């Protein structure tokens, strides 16, 4: 978010409108890895073995 | 009764149902439940790979 704010304060306004699709998909992609993803060493069970 | 209506559910019940759905689906087309290998999975994943490749290219175009 800081990068986007830094560019908007700088006045490029390149991310306006459809240009915003790049920051949007990245933010969502990060969200999938941190909240879902897969279990650790103490969570050996998973769909392929169960 | 039981099982009817919109009651609560858990994540193990969601995968459990998807297992029964895959197993019953092949029983209609191959007439056996042995499920030595699971070809239904692979055929579905191949389409998802196809769609993803389409999205990557048009996003590449927008970047251009």
């Amino acid at each position: 978010g800081g990068m986007v704010a830094m560019v908007f304060a700088s006045g490029s306004h390149v991310f306006g409108g459809i240009g915003s699709i790049f920051p949007l998909f990245m933010m969502v992609g990060i969200m999938m890895m941190m909240f879902r993803g897969m279990g650790g060493g103490q969570q050996q069970m998973s769909r392929p073995k169960l | 009764g039981s099982g009817y209506g919109l009651g609560l559910s858990t994540r193990t019940q969601v995968t459990g149902y998807q297992f029964l759905a895959r197993r019953t689906a092949m029983a209609l087309t191959r007439w056996r439940v042995r499920m030595e290998i699971e070809p239904g999975r692979r055929q579905t994943l191949a389409v998802v790979a196809s769609v993803s490749a389409a999205l990557v290219i048009c996003l590449g175009a927008l970047l251009w």
